[PDB]
């Protein structure tokens, strides 16, 4: 809760996420496994900190775009604005 | 960071 600009940024992952939520409307595995992927990549930042700096991340854009791109096998179109938040991939 | 986290918590808000 600070001082936020620009709420573009935001704003362009959400309504994304709406073209997937969509997209996999009877997919829970994709929706469900996607927010996982990013949660992966965020949580490893995490644990770094929990060890107190003797601890290497085992994630990063790479693995994110990675489970995520199996998702979207035949929606190559949602894959591309995905890479738009995260090039690391 | 905020990019993954900031799209990941989308998907909670857009659920409802």
């Amino acid at each position: 809760s600070l001082q936020n600009n620009q709420p573009v940024e935001f704003n362009h992952a959400i309504n994304y996420v709406n073209k997937i939520k969509n997209r996999f409307q009877g997919q829970p595995d994709i929706y469900k496994a996607f927010l996982e992927i990013l949660h992966t990549y965020q949580k490893e930042q995490r644990n770094a900190k929990e060890a107190g700096g003797n601890y290497t991340p085992a994630l990063t854009e790479q693995e994110v775009y990675a489970q995520v791109a199996r998702l979207f096998k035949n929606q190559e179109d949602l894959l591309s604005e995905f890479g738009q938040f995260l090039p690391d991939a | 960071r905020m990019n993954i986290q900031m799209l990941l918590e989308a998907a909670d808000y857009l659920e409802r």
